[PDB]
């Protein structure tokens, strides 16, 4: 139960949940 | 056809496409419009990195699509 | 080839590697460095967590790739 993966809002990259900044960007998770 | 190119600063950039056009075809484009070298362009859609091998069609890139693009 | 592994603070670990070498060889040298144990190991490249057996030519992981380390209890 740790949550889907998430598209960043920046670049819409699909991250895995584990990550707290995008993959491919690096702007923070967006709440 | 159009699509759009948005940078991670906003800049919102118009390019005239075809559904044939490899991936590296838009980031000569891109170059050309931009200045930025195809070497440094990541080009992110629907979630996914596009790689230098496909076309637009490939991707299901249709008319006024958005593409995102990274700098690295 | 040379690789990174970066944490979540930002701190980046540069490993030797070849393309061949499994994700379990990886987590050893990570573990040599860095001392956490491979079982608390959780390696992400590309939206996906890696699997232990497989290589990292498996997932096209290349010269200069950057995976991120996460940790596990
Ligand atoms: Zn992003």
């Amino acid at each position: 139960d740790e949550g889907a993966q998430w598209n960043c809002t920046a670049c819409t990259f699909l991250n895995h949940p584990a990550l707290i900044r995008c993959e491919q960007c690096e702007m923070p998770r967006h709440f | 056809m159009q699509i759009f190119v948005k940078t991670l600063t906003g800049k919102t950039i118009t390019l005239e496409v075809e559904p044939s056009d490899t991936i590296e075809n838009v980031k000569a484009k891109i170059q050309d419009k931009e200045g930025i070298p195809p070497d440094q362009q990541r080009l992110i859609f629907a979630g996914k990195q596009l790689e230098d091998g496909r076309t637009l069609s490939d991707y299901n890139i249709q008319k006024e699509s958005t593409l995102h693009l990274v700098l690295r």
